[PDB]
């Protein structure tokens, strides 16, 4: 397919691979997840402006707002983890092995 | 139930009945500290509902006809046999202690349920917060094993964390000499077999373990053998306290609604007393449990739910 | 499969054409079995709350039976409607494509040769 | 309902001003006569091209020139 | 009396029992009316009279 | 489970943003208004299998 | 009845037996139509089997 | 079928446990051979 | 029961079940043809309703 | 939790699933999944302990990854189709992404690695919601996009889900993880028959929700979370003892019970379409589910009985718990098989 869309998809898959190989922190997971959301915003915006499809121009803002609210929820979860262990480490989140 | 979340929606808020007299006061002391009169005296000065000390047959007194059941259905343990042989083979020591912990847990649930359904305070005698002080004093006498202390600490860790501490802990200082004097003057032939060092270890776990950890979570009031005789000085100490510690202060309608829904469900209160941690003093096999249960079902009033027993005179059953 | 049929008139539990079909009788064995399920739910409800199972809550067992029969009557109407729609669409598609459904020439066994396999 | 109003105007005049302004912002667009003119001005603002119609023969309400009598006129907007 | 505490089901809840019998009788009479209207509609659409 | 409530009750909750050829603000055309209109008018009502 | 339980199984037989007869009138599609047992009806006879 | 049964048992002898893997891989390769013969579909196309 | 009744009842049973078996084979064949060609009332997966398209004159003429 | 806030949050969960069910637009599908997740996060944290925060964190990460993959599939559909109708997808790349994302939202293997954890971390009613109500929206989207779902991918995910939900039930004493692996196996069963007859998908879904709701309602009535804690049911409430186990004999898939109703019908739709090997393998793995769950049945109705003495006190108190629809759901999860042709109502 097209070229700049392939670049935005490449960024989406790169932040996906960063979202699928955890190093140390939960904040790194939330950052890779919101980089994915950013690339979804960029690619949706370029499609909607390309076709001159007018009513969908409110769609990326919608795609922003919900997902930003989603990120807020994720941040609050991280905080409660960091109120139990002192760190946001993903290896402290292993009590559900049994 | 009668109280539920819909009653909380329709306006039955349990801080509306929380007044300054709504206090849960636990009177603590040694075996014959003579506090059993004092607590009743507080019940006729502060206007509080006295709950007696939970014996073997507390749950028998709360349910059914209110009479004590035979010992095979309730307890399977005797206080007087613990007075005779504390180092017995079959393990009456930890079995009697665990049944008393469950009975005091039902007493404390009834105490909080009365306090949250009426707004009238409750005077308790030796609540669940002051029960391990016998267990430790049993384990210091070799009457039980370490695995019994582990089982009790498991049950306490999963049961006492759901509740609030009492408002006032009234402790009575009576030394071992006057305790033995009142035991020998009491006249119970089984109770006089209590040794000296057992009472000493009760008083040691009282003074060194119970009261210092109760000092942070509530306010204790400590009395000797003779100044606890006057009820008016005790009531003047209670009323002129300034309640400033403990988790009772950050209690809104939501936390107290959760606690009141917790304590009215008696099987959820008594849930973790019978955890499947297999200890030989409390483990009953399948044949004995089956036989005792089928003998329990044929008791009068115990065959069905309480409003549904034709043998004790329940009418309108076919419309209930 | 038949979701194109319920796409020009959505969310109709019983269409108007379902009224052209006979309803289930009130002595339907399926409906009496659903009433038996209501009686079983009443007995289990009086059993799990430790009530006298046959005696207690006869109004409650009567409402269990009545509620299961009431829902099951309409479920049987919708079942009969959906199998009637299935056969109606089948017969219309058979009638509208004779070239895909030829009449097979039925041969008698005096012409049909079967290889005999002896059993011994 | 009046002593409570004086009490809340004494204690918390900010919230009284906020609820009063919000209540007026809700009710007053319907109690107004000039609200319909907002609708009329926004539907008479020509963002597009007024695409003409083929004259079939019988259309009395459609003009042939902008300086004709028939057609939607904005005398009310010029005058008000 | 026999019980030391009053049970929640010592007496029949007459509002609940009355609503139970009334709702069940309503479902029966509405079911019978629906079945009679359906057999009348079937005989009117298919001509079995 | 596609409970088509919008066709049962007769409400337009999200049909307007669905295609490009719908009623746009100030009659703005999309870039492919004619092509999408012809694909929709071709493939209308005949089902997906015949429409492909 | 003093022994009312002792007719759960016999009467439960009879009704069951009854239902078999009730099914046979629904399997009467070839009554007096088989190529083997077909015949003309006798006087005072309306069906061959019931 | 018998040759791929021999091949499955040959793959099972280099797997170890020995005779069980012999029989399992032999029966599995037998099913592969019979699927190649009679046209057995594992991911069958939806047809009706 | 009589051999007449059993014989003719067996013939009715065989009629009903042979008719159901013929209809089940027709059910399989009808489903196969309707999935394969898509011209029957079944397998009608939805397309875009053409009642959504605007037909008013737009801003630019070329569309 | 404030009960008005609980009612509002539960209606928001139901509203998010309804918005996924009724919408003709992809943005509203995504909005309904976002609303459903956002509202169900406090349901898991009803008790405020660290295991619920860990469970909610794992659930947030998996469902957020699935939501972003769903939006990427929607965006690629808008590339190759220029439109937004919830219908078949017009790119097999977008089809593969939406199939993977809905398998993540259902917890189908190999995206199953969050289902036994989160169900372990949360209470029994929230696990009931997670294993009954949260299946309804992605199965609805799979119902609406099946002309684009790849056959080989959905069959791979189906049989891998059935095998891993089978071999997950061996080593477990936790009732909630056993319900989670039973969830994974049944989602493999539902998506096995999706491209052949989705009416049997809805039948399997309804029978699964009825059996799972009966089992979680029994677990809430007895307040038992482990096998060893379930083993004391015979002495406390003996009527509770067998109903769990005839419901679990149903959940294995076993005649004449109604849990034999889905799987048989699934086989009945896959031997039509000339697949004989695949339902054979899947239902042999269902017999492996019977193997482990029958071992649990032996655990409760038989050998490992013995009681403790405090149980004698529980004899003097009935269950005041709301066992809501539990006789109805227990009758509907066993004795429904003679009404098996009721399934035509799900067309
Ligand atoms: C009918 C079947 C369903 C009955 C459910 C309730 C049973 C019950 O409460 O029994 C107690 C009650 C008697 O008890 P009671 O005198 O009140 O005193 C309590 C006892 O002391 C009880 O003592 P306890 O409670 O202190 O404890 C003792 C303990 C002793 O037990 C133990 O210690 C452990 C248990 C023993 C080992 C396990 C045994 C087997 C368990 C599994 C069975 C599965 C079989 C199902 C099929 C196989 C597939 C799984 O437990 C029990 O005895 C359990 C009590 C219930 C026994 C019966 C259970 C039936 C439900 C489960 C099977 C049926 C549903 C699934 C069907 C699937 C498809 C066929 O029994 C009955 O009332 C039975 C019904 C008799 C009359 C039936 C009339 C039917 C009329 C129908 C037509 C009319 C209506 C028409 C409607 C339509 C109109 C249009
Ligand atoms: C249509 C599908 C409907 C599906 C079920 C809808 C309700 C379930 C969800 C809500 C819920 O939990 O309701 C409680 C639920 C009872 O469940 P429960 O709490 O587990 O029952 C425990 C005891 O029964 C509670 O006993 P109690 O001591 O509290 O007092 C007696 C109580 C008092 O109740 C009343 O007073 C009710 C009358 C007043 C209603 C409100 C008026 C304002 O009566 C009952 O609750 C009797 C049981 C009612 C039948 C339950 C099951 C209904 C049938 C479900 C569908 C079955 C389909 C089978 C298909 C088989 C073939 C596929 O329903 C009611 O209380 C009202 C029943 C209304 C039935 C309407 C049927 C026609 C609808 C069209
Ligand atoms: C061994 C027991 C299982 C065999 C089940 C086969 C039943 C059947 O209908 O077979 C026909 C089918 C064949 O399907 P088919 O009939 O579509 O075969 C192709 C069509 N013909 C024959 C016309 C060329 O047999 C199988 O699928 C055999 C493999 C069964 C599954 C694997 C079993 C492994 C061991 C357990
Ligand atoms: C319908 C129109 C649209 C309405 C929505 C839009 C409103 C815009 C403003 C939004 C404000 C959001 C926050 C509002 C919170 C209200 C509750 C509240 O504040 O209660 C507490 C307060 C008591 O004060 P206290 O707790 O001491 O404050 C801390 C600092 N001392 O309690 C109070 O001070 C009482 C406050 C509530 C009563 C105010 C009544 C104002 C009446 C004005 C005239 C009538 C207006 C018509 C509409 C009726 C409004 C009630
Ligand atoms: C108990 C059932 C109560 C049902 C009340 C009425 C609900 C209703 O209107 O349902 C409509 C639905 C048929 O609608 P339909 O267009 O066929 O659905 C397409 C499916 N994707 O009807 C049905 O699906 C009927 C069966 C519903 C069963 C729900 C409980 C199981
Ligand atoms: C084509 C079909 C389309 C779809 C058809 C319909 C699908 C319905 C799916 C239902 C899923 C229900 C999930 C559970 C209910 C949601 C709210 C909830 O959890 O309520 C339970 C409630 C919570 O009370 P709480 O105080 O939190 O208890 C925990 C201990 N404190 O109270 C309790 O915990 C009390 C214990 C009993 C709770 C029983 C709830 C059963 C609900 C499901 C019934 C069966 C499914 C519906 C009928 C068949 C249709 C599939
Ligand atoms: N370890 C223990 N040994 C003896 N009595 C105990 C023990 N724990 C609790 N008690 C109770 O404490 C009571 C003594 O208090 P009193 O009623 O004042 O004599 C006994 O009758 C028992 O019910």
């Amino acid at each position: 397919m097209s070229l700049v869309y392939m670049n935005i998809m490449m960024a989406f898959t790169v932040s996906l691979t960063g979202l699928l190989m955890y190093r140390s922190h939960l904040m790194s997971s939330l950052l890779c997840l919101e980089g994915m959301m950013l690339s979804l915003f960029i690619l949706a915006t370029l499609m909607i402006l390309n076709s001159h499809f007018t009513l969908a121009s409110m769609m990326p803002i919608i795609l922003l707002v919900f997902a930003a609210c989603e990120a807020a929820l994720g941040l609050s979860l991280l905080v409660m983890v960091s109120n139990t262990y002192g760190t946001d480490y993903v290896q402290n989140l292993n009590l559900l092995q049994c | 139930l009668q109280y539920g979340p819909l009653a909380y929606i329709l306006g039955e808020k349990t801080t509306k009945k929380m007044t300054e007299n709504s206090k849960l006061i636990t009177v603590d002391g040694n075996i014959c500290s003579g506090k059993s009169k004092l607590a009743k005296e507080v019940a006729e000065k502060l206007g509080l509902k006295h709950f007696p000390e939970a014996g073997i047959h507390y749950a028998d007194s709360t349910t059914g006809d209110g009479k004590p059941l035979p010992v095979r259905f309730s307890g399977n343990c005797s206080l007087e046999k613990f007075y005779d042989d504390p180092k017995s083979n079959d393990g009456n020591s930890y079995r009697l202690q665990a049944w008393l912990y469950a009975s005091r847990l039902l007493q404390y649930a009834d105490a909080l349920e009365h306090l949250l359904s009426t707004g009238q305070g409750v005077v308790l005698e030796r609540s669940i917060y002051s029960d391990f002080v016998f267990l430790e004093a049993m384990y210091r006498q070799g009457f039980i094993r370490k695995q019994c202390v582990d089982h009790y600490n498991q049950v306490k860790k999963v049961t006492v964390c759901e509740y609030l501490p009492p408002h006032v802990v009234i402790y009575v200082d009576v030394p071992v000499s006057e305790v033995q004097s009142r035991i020998q003057k009491k006249g119970n032939p089984h109770e006089m077999k209590i040794t000296s060092a057992y009472l000493q270890d009760i008083e040691n776990v009282y003074k060194g373990t119970f009261l210092p950890e109760m000092s942070e979570k509530c306010e204790v009031l400590q009395y000797s053998a003779w100044e606890a005789e006057d009820a008016e000085k005790v009531v003047e100490d209670i009323q002129y306290l300034k309640y400033d510690k403990g988790p009772w202060l950050d209690q809104d309608d939501r936390k107290l609604h959760n606690l009141r829904m917790l304590v009215q469900d008696k099987l959820e209160v008594l849930n973790y007393t019978s955890i499947p941690v297999f200890l030989p003093e409390v483990t009953i096999g399948a044949h004995q449990s089956d036989r005792v249960f089928q003998e329990f079902t044929e008791l009068p009033g115990r065959k069905y739910r309480a409003g549904y027993n034709e043998d004790v005179g329940d009418k309108w059953i076919w419309l209930k | 499969m038949m979701t194109g049929r319920q796409a020009r008139a959505p969310l109709q539990f019983l269409p108007d054409e379902a009224r052209s079909l006979p309803p289930p009788k009130l002595t339907d064995p399926r409906l009496a079995y659903i009433g038996f399920l209501g009686y079983c739910s009443g007995l289990i409800d009086n059993a799990i709350r430790r009530r006298p199972v046959l005696s207690a809550g006869l109004h409650r067992q009567f409402l269990y039976i009545t509620s299961f029969v009431f829902v099951g009557y309409y479920l049987l109407k919708r079942q009969d409607y959906m199998y009637a729609v299935r056969d109606h669409d089948m017969f219309s598609y058979i009638k509208s494509h004779p070239e895909d459904f030829p009449e097979k020439d039925k041969k008698t066994y005096r012409e049909v040769f079967e290889e005999f396999h002896p059993v011994r | 309902v009046a002593a409570f109003l004086k009490n809340v105007w004494a204690k918390e005049p900010v919230l009284v001003a906020s609820f009063a302004i919000a209540g007026l912002a809700v009710i007053l667009p319907t109690l107004s006569p000039y609200t319909k003119y907002s609708l009329m001005i926004n539907r008479a603002t020509p963002y597009n091209y007024p695409v003409p119609l083929r004259d079939d023969g019988n259309m009395p309400d459609v003009p042939s020139h902008p300086q004709d009598p028939q057609g939607p006129s904005l005398e009310w907007l010029k005058r008000l | 009396k026999f019980y030391i505490q009053e049970p929640p089901h010592g007496s029949p809840n007459w509002l609940k029992v009355g609503l139970t019998l009334g709702t069940s009788a309503f479902l029966w009479i509405y079911l019978i009316k629906q079945h009679n209207e359906d057999v009348l509609e079937y005989k009117r659409r298919n001509g079995l009279e | 489970p596609f409970f088509d409530v919008q066709k049962k009750l007769g409400v337009d909750l999200d049909h307007w943003m669905t295609i490009q050829s719908a009623e746009q603000p100030h009659r703005i055309p999309a870039r492919c208004h004619a092509f999408e209109k012809e694909w929709i008018e071709c493939a209308h009502g005949i089902g997906s299998i015949r429409a492909e | 009845r003093d022994h009312w339980i002792h007719v759960l199984v016999p009467v439960g037989f009879v009704f069951g037996y009854y239902l078999d007869r009730k099914n046979d009138e629904k399997l009467a599609a070839f009554r007096n139509k088989s190529l083997l047992y077909k015949r003309e009806l006798k006087p005072q006879e309306e069906v061959t089997w019931k | 079928p018998l040759n791929y049964l021999i091949g499955g048992c040959a793959g099972g002898l280099t797997l170890g446990i020995g005779a069980a893997a012999c029989a399992y891989m032999g029966l599995t390769a037998a099913l592969v051979k019979m699927g190649q013969l009679e046209g057995w579909k594992v991911f069958a196309e939806p047809k009706v | 029961d009589a051999p007449e009744k059993n014989y003719e009842r067996t013939m009715a049973i065989l009629q009903i079940e042979s008719e159901k078996a013929e209809l089940r084979l027709k059910e399989l064949e009808v489903r196969r043809l309707m999935r394969a060609k898509g011209d029957g009332p079944w397998f009608q997966y939805p397309t875009i309703d053409k009642a959504l398209i605007d037909h008013s004159p737009k801003a630019t003429p070329d569309n | 939790m404030n009960p008005i806030i609980l009612i509002i949050i539960l209606m928001t969960v139901m509203l998010g699933t309804i918005i996924v069910m009724i919408s003709t637009h992809w943005l509203l599908i995504w909005i309904g999944f976002e609303m459903n997740m956002l509202a169900i996060i406090p349901i898991m944290m009803k008790k405020h302990n660290p295991r619920a925060t860990e469970a909610s964190t794992k659930y947030f990460l998996t469902q957020s990854t699935a939501s972003m993959l769903l939006m990427m599939a929607i965006i690629i559909n808008l590339m190759f189709s220029g439109q937004w109708t919830v219908m078949k997808l017009f790119n097999p790349m977008a089809s593969m992404l939406m199939t993977m994302a809905l398998a993540m939202k259902l917890g189908m293997a190999p995206f199953h690695f969050w289902v036994p954890e989160v169900t372990q971390g949360i209470p029994l009613s929230s696990g009931l919601i997670l294993l009954t109500w949260q299946k309804l929206a992605p199965m609805s989207v799979l119902y609406q996009i099946l002309p684009s779902i790849n056959l080989d991918l959905i069959l791979t995910l189906s049989i891998l889900s059935i095998t891993i939900g089978g071999w997950g039930g061996l080593n477990q004493t936790q009732l909630r993880k056993i319900m989670a692996y039973s969830s994974i196996a049944h989602m493999g069963w539902m998506t096995a028959v999706l491209l052949y007859n989705p009416t049997m998908t809805l039948l399997n879904l309804i029978i699964y929700i009825i059996m799972t709701s009966t089992m979680f309602t029994l677990f809430m009535a007895n307040s038992t979370t482990t096998t060893l804690s379930l083993s004391h049911t015979w002495n406390k409430a003996p009527i509770m003892t067998i109903l769990v186990l005839i419901t679990l004999l149903s959940m294995g898939g076993l005649p004449p019970l109604s849990g034999f109703m889905p799987k048989w019908m699934i086989i009945q739709e896959m031997t039509k379409n000339d697949s004989i090997i695949l339902p054979t393998l899947m239902a042999i793995t269902a017999l492996l589910n019977l193997y482990f769950y029958m071992r649990l049945t032996y655990s409760t109705a038989l050998t490992m009985f013995p009681s403790t003495n405090n149980m004698k006190m529980k004899w003097q108190f009935p269950t005041t718990k709301r066992m809501t629809l539990l006789p109805t759901m227990t009758v509907l999860s066993t004795m429904l098989l003679p009404l098996t042709p009721i399934l035509s109502i799900l067309e």
